[PDB]
RNA sequence: AAUUGCCAACUCAGAACUGCUUACGGCGGGGAAUCCAACUGUAUAAUUAAAACAUAGGUUUG
RNA sequence: GUGGUAAUGCGGCCAGGUAACAAAUCAAUCCUCCCACGGUGAGCUUUCUUUUCACCAUAAUCCACCUUGGGCCUUUUUACCGCGUUGUUCGGAGCGGGGGCUCAAGAUUGAAAAAUGCAUUGUGAGUUCUGCGCUAAAGCAAAAACCUGGGGU
RNA sequence: CACGAGUUGUUCGGAAACUGAGCACAACGUUAUAUCGUUUUGUUAGGAAAGUGAAGGAACUGAAAAGGGGCAACAGAGAACCUGGGAUUAUAUUCCAAAAAGAAAUUGCAUGUGGG
C-alpha cells in the first residue's frame, strides 16, 4: 500500500482507468480516501474537515464510492 | 615533482583514477575554501578508438573523436610525468571556470585544442590509453 | 511480603545460605563492574579537563 | 585358519585413504618447449596446509603458453617461501631458493628438493617434511649425475631430470612427543585406518601364526625367508641381522 | 505460559530452519522463518579478503532484482579492488612501464 | 476440467481445486463466476 | 605472583606424563605459541597458523618453514650459500 | 561541581534483644600398609570388567 | 551516462565475488517472567484486607529519515610516549582533535489498521537469531544458480 | 461390529533443476560362460562420442567450442505469503467473493505511456 502527497496526484489516480472503486473512511480527527487500483491500495489523508467534505461531495465520476463502516 | 602548467600527470584517485590530464593552472597558496595545494587539470575521458585500414571516413571520424574534463584536484590525487603538452599563455587566460557558462566555454574549447593537437599528430603518449 | 521482609535484609544468613559464595554471586561480576565503574570516572574527569593526558594514563594503568 | 590381517588389507575395503579434504597431488610443472628452451616466471599466490601431510603447499600461477588463460599449480614449498615471491622455472633460471632448473645447470655440492628419477616424472625423491638431496658430482661424458638420497643411498640419475632448490618445510616434526592416545587418535584419521596396533602373540592360532599358547610366546624363530608365501610372511623379515646394533649404522635397502 | 510448533513441515533445528517468535493481533503466539543472510562483496582472498565499501550484501534475488549502484562504486574496477589497490596498481603500471622504455632505448642506443 | 466444464455446460469456472480421495477416485471443488448462479445449474443438471 | 617454579606452560596436564617427556614438548610448545621477528616490517610480527605455516598480520604475509620455529637451522646454510654464490 | 536535588538493584559485614524438643528435602565416613597394572580408555549382547587388550615411550626388520 | 579535492552520490572470452562453513568471552533487538502506575471484569468479606486473581493485542509488504559497532577520506602532525578492551594491543606502513563518506544491526514517523481482535506504558532478570571479522603432528566440503568488473562487439 | 461421510495450494514438502561419501549404462578388455572388471587423484574409450550462434541472398546451410550418458541428501545447498474469520461433525499459512475479510510477492507472454 502506498500514500499520495497531493490532491493532484490523488485525482490522477481516481482517474486512472483501473481504479476499480473508492472507499472513504470517517475518523474522528482526519479522513482517508483509499483507491483500489490494479496492484496497490492508494490512501490521501485528509485533515481539515470543510475540505474533506468538499473532496467528497466534489465530482468523481465512474467511480463507485464505497462508505467504509463496521460490519 | 616540479607542477609547471603544461606538464602531463595521471589521476589516482576518484572516478577518473587512471587518466592522463594536463596541469592548465597552479596554485600552492592555501585558502579557506580549499586548505590544500591544487590544480585545474584538464583530461581526456574518452580517448580516441583505433583505426585501420579499409574503414570509411564517417566510422574514421566517429571513432576519432574525444571527450575532456575540467576539474580542480588535491596535490595528493594525481602523479606527475616528464611528458609535456604545449599550452600557451593566450590559452590559459581563455581558460577559467567560476560558472556554468564559462566551466561550459572552458570546456568546449579545451577540446577543440586537443582535437586539433591529436588531428596534428603530436603528443602520441598522451593520447594513448593506460592498460593496468 | 518475604520479599520485602528480604529487602530489609531477614533471611539471608550463615545458616540459610546454600550455594558457594561465587555461585550467589560472582567475582567475575564484580570486577567488570568495578573496572567500567573507574574508566567511565576517568574518562568524565579527562573530558571536563580536571587531569590532563599524562596523568590520565598512569591512573587508567593503575586502575 | 582364517585370513591374517595383512593379507586382509590388500583388498583395500575400509583400508583405503581419507581423501576427501585433500587438495590434489603435487607435482611440478609440465615439461614442455618454454621449459625446455627458455623459462617461464611465475608468482606464489597462498600457502596451505592439507590433511593427512607434514609440509606446507603452494599455489602458484602461470600464463597459458597458448591462450589467454591463466594456469594454477600445486606444489611442494620449500622452506623461505613466501606470498608474491617470484618463481622462476627452466634452462635460464637463476639460482635461488624455490627456483626449478635442470641438474645440469645445478652446480656440484648443493641442496636440492623435490627432484625428478626420470625427465617429465615430475618430482618423486626428497618431498617428505625435511629432507633434501645432494648433488654429489656431473659426468659431462655419459650426461649423469649421482646424489645421495635422504636415506644415505647414492643413486645416478639423468642431468635433464630437474630438481628445485632448498629444503622441503615443516621441518623437524618428529621431534616432538605425542604423550597421549588421542594425539594418535586425531594424527591416523587424516591418513588411513590402521590405528590401534594389537599383538599377534596376544591373538589366536586360527588368526596368526603367533597366536596361542599357556603363555605369551612365538614358539619358532621369527626371522621368515622372502620365499615365503602370503599368510606365513610375518615377523622380521628375510632380516641379515637381529638385535640392537654395537657400531656405526649402516645403510638399510638392496 | 504458551508453547509454540514449526508451521512449515520441517522440523530440525538446522542452520537453515531458524525460526522467531512474534505474536499477532489476535493475541496468538506463533513461529515465523528468520531469512538467511549473505556476508557480502569482498576484496579477493588472496589480498585480504576485507569488506568493500559502497556495497551492500544482498541475498540471491535481492541481488537480483537490485540495481547497480547497490553492488558497484563508479571507479575502475569498482565492486572487485578497493581504492589503494587501484592506486597501487596505477602506480605500478607506469613506473614499470618507464624502467622498460629506458631500459630498452640503452640496449639500442648501445647497440647503434 | 475448466476447459469440459465450458463445453459441457455453457458456463465459467474461475476456480478448481483437486484432491485424489483414500478410495482412489479424483474428486473436484469448482466454483463458478458471480454471473452465473450454480443453484440454477444444479437445477438443469437435476441434482 | 608467581603461580609455578618449575612447570610452567606443561602444568594443565597435572601429574600425568612422565617428568622427561614433558621437559621436552615444553621447549617445542614455548617456541610454537612465540612471536618470532619479521624481517620485512622489522618487528616480531610472525604467528604460526599450522605445522608449518607462518603469518605476519603487520605486512599481510605467509611463510613457508618449520613445525615449531620459524626457520631450522638447516636453512641458514643454503641462504649463505646461494648469496655467496650470487655474490660470486 | 570536593555542591545540590531525584532514582534503581541486590549482596556482604557489624550490633542489641530473643528462642530451640538440635526438628523437610538433598548431600563425602576417615586413617596406616602390602600385591598388580603407570594414567583417561576398551572389553566375553544372556553366569567372568580383571592383574586381560589398547596407549604414549623403547628397539629391531624390509 | 553523470556529480564530488577525496572517502564515494545519482540516473563469445577473461578475472574476481556470493553460495561457503570451528570454539570461548562479553554485549543488543525479539520473546518469556517479575515489579510500579492506571482502566475493565470476577473472588473473599464473623473479623481483617486503599485487597486477591484475570485481561489491557498489532502479521507480512512498504515510505521518509537518531543511536552504537566496524572500515575509510580530508585537515592540524605523535618525541616513546599516547589510544583502547572483562580479556591475551594498536601507533610516521599515520596515534589523538575538527569536519566528513560508507557498511551492519536497531530506533522513530507514516501507509496497512480499525473497518480487526478481546471484554497501559515504564523498570529489572533470563533466553535465542545477531554482533564483537574472519585442542591442533586435528587447521573449518563441493557444485548449480546468481553478482560485479576487464575487453571487444 | 454396521451404515453413512471426510483430506481443497502460483508461494508449504517433493519433482521440475545442485553437488557429496558413492553406484555402474556405454565403450573396451577378460572369461568354455557376462550374471566379471575398469569407470572423479579432472574425469570414459587404440580414442573420428560437439548437430547449432550469427548468418547472407524462411526455412535451410555451417564457423568456433579436448576430455560419452545418468543416478545418489523429504535434516547439506536451493526455495516468490501473511494476518483475521461466527470457516467443519471431521480439512486448512490449502476454504472465504466484488467492499473477494483482505493486504502483498513472483513467473511467462502481450498492450499502452514515458525515456531512448
Ligand atoms: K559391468
Ligand atoms: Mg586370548
Ligand atoms: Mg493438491
Ligand atoms: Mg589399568
Ligand atoms: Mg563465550
Ligand atoms: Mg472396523
Ligand atoms: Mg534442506
Ligand atoms: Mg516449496
Ligand atoms: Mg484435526
Ligand atoms: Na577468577
Ligand atoms: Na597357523
Ligand atoms: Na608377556
Ligand atoms: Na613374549
Ligand atoms: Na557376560
Ligand atoms: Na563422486
Ligand atoms: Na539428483
Ligand atoms: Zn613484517
Amino acid at each position: 500500500p502506498r500514500e499520495i502527497k497531493t490532491l493532484k496526484e490523488f485525482l490522477a489516480i481516481c482517474s486512472r482507468k483501473d481504479a476499480r472503486c473508492v472507499k472513504v473512511k470517517h475518523n474522528p480527527s482526519a479522513t482517508k480516501f483509499k483507491v483500489r487500483c490494479s496492484r496497490y491500495l492508494y490512501t490521501l489523508v485528509v485533515n481539515d474537515k470543510k475540505k474533506a467534505d468538499k473532496i467528497e461531495r466534489s465530482i468523481h465520476p465512474s467511480v463507485k464510492k464505497i462508505a467504509v463502516t463496521a460490519r | 615533482k616540479f607542477l609547471k602548467p603544461g606538464k602531463v600527470v595521471i589521476v589516482t584517485a576518484g572516478r577518473y583514477a587512471g587518466h592522463k590530464a594536463v596541469i592548465v593552472q597552479n596554485s600552492d597558496v592555501v585558502t579557506k575554501e580549499r586548505p590544500y595545494g591544487r590544480a585545474l587539470l584538464a583530461g581526456i575521458k574518452k580517448y580516441p578508438k583505433k583505426v585501420v585500414r579499409g574503414m570509411s571516413k564517417q566510422t574514421i571520424a566517429r571513432r576519432s573523436q574525444v571527450g575532456v574534463f575540467l576539474r580542480v584536484v588535491n596535490h595528493k590525487h594525481f602523479l606527475p610525468t616528464r611528458y609535456n603538452v604545449d599550452m600557451s599563455k593566450e590559452l590559459r587566460g581563455k581558460i577559467n571556470v567560476s560558472d556554468a557558462s564559462k566551466r561550459s566555454r572552458s570546456k568546449r574549447l579545451v577540446r577543440h585544442v586537443f582535437q586539433a593537437r591529436y588531428n596534428a599528430g603530436s603528443s602520441m603518449w598522451f593520447f594513448q590509453r593506460l592498460r593496468f | 511480603k518475604m520479599k520485602e521482609a528480604k529487602d530489609m535484609g531477614r533471611h539471608n544468613g550463615v545458616g540459610r545460605r546454600e550455594g558457594s559464595r561465587e555461585a550467589r554471586m560472582p567475582s567475575k561480576e564484580l570486577w567488570m563492574r568495578r573496572l567500567r565503574i573507574l574508566r567511565r570516572l576517568l574518562r568524565k574527569y579527562r573530558a571536563d579537563k580536571k587531569i590532563d593526558r599524562h596523568v590520565y594514563r598512569d591512573l587508567y594503568m593503575r586502575a | 585358519g582364517k585370513t591374517v590381517l595383512s593379507c586382509r588389507k590388500g583388498n583395500g575395503s575400509v583400508y583405503q585413504v581419507h581423501g576427501h579434504k585433500r587438495l590434489g597431488p603435487a607435482k611440478l610443472r609440465i615439461l614442455d618447449y618454454a621449459e625446455r628452451h627458455g623459462y617461464m616466471r611465475g608468482v606464489v599466490k597462498s600457502i596451505e596446509h592439507e590433511a593427512g601431510r607434514g609440509a606446507a603447499l603452494a599455489r602458484v600461477e602461470f600464463r597459458h603458453p597458448y591462450k589467454f588463460r591463466r594456469v594454477k599449480e600445486l606444489m611442494v614449498a620449500p622452506e623461505g617461501m613466501f606470498t608474491g615471491q617470484s618463481v622462476f622455472c627452466g634452462q635460464k633460471a637463476p639460482l635461488a631458493i624455490g627456483n626449478v632448473l635442470p641438474l645440469g645447470q645445478i652446480t656440484e655440492g648443493c641442496i636440492v628438493c623435490n627432484v625428478e628419477a626420470k625427465p617429465g616424472d615430475r618430482g618423486t625423491l626428497a618431498r617428505a617434511s625435511g629432507d633434501y638431496c645432494i648433488i654429489i658430482s656431473h659426468n659431462h661424458e655419459t650426461g649423469r649425475t649421482r646424489l645421495k638420497l635422504p636415506s644415505g643411498q647414492k643413486k645416478s640419475v639423468p642431468s635433464t631430470s630437474r630438481a628445485m632448490i632448498g629444503i622441503i618445510s615443516g621441518g623437524g616434526r618428529i621431534e616432538k612427543p605425542v604423550l597421549k592416545a588421542g594425539n594418535s587418535f586425531y594424527r591416523f584419521r587424516g591418513k588411513r585406518n590402521c590405528w590401534p596396533k594389537v599383538r599377534g602373540v596376544a591373538r589366536n592360532p586360527v588368526e596368526h601364526p603367533h597366536g596361542g599358547g599357556n603363555h605369551q610366546h612365538i614358539g619358532h624363530p621369527s626371522t621368515v625367508s622372502r620365499h615365503s608365501p602370503p599368510g606365513q610372511k610375518v615377523g622380521l623379515i628375510a632380516a641379515r641381522r637381529t638385535g640392537r646394533i654395537r657400531g656405526g649404522k649402516a645403510v638399510k635397502g638392496a | 505460559c504458551p508453547r509454540v510448533q514449526y508451521r512449515r513441515r520441517m522440523h530440525y533445528a538446522t542452520r537453515g530452519n531458524r525460526m522467531k517468535m512474534v505474536r499477532t493481533p489476535g493475541n496468538k503466539l506463533v513461529m515465523q522463518k528468520r531469512a538467511k543472510r549473505s556476508q557480502g562483496i569482498h576484496t579477493p582472498w588472496v589480498l585480504g579478503h576485507k569488506r568493500l565499501g559502497g556495497t551492500k550484501a544482498l541475498r540471491h534475488i535481492d541481488a537480483r532484482l537490485a540495481s547497480r549502484h547497490e553492488k558497484s562504486v563508479s571507479r575502475a574496477y569498482g565492486g572487485v579492488l578497493s581504492h589503494d589497490q587501484v592506486r597501487d596498481r596505477v602506480v605500478r603500471a607506469f613506473l614499470v612501464e618507464e624502467q622498460r622504455i629506458v631500459k630498452q632505448a640503452l640496449k639500442e642506443h648501445s647497440k647503434m | 476440467i475448466k476447459k469440459a466444464m465450458r463445453k459441457l455446460y455453457q458456463v465459467k469456472a474461475v476456480k478448481v481445486n483437486t484432491l485424489i480421495r483414500p478410495d482412489g477416485l479424483k474428486k473436484a471443488y469448482i466454483r463458478l463466476s458471480a454471473a452465473h448462479d450454480a443453484l440454477d445449474t444444479a437445477n438443469k443438471i437435476g441434482l | 605472583a608467581k603461580r609455578t617454579v618449575k612447570m610452567g606452560v606443561m602444568g594443565r596436564y597435572g601429574t600425568r606424563y612422565g617428568a622427561n617427556p614433558r621437559k621436552r614438548a615444553k621447549k617445542l610448545e614455548v617456541s610454537q605459541h612465540a612471536k618470532h621477528f619479521c624481517s620485512f616490517c622489522g618487528k616480531f610480527a610472525f604467528r604460526r597458523k599450522a605445522v608449518g605455516i607462518w603469518r605476519c598480520d603487520g605486512c599481510s604475509k605467509t611463510v613457508a618453514g618449520g613445525a615449531y620455529t620459524l626457520s631450522t637451522p638447516n636453512n641458514s646454510t643454503v641462504r649463505s650459500t646461494v648469496r655467496r654464490l650470487r655474490e660470486l
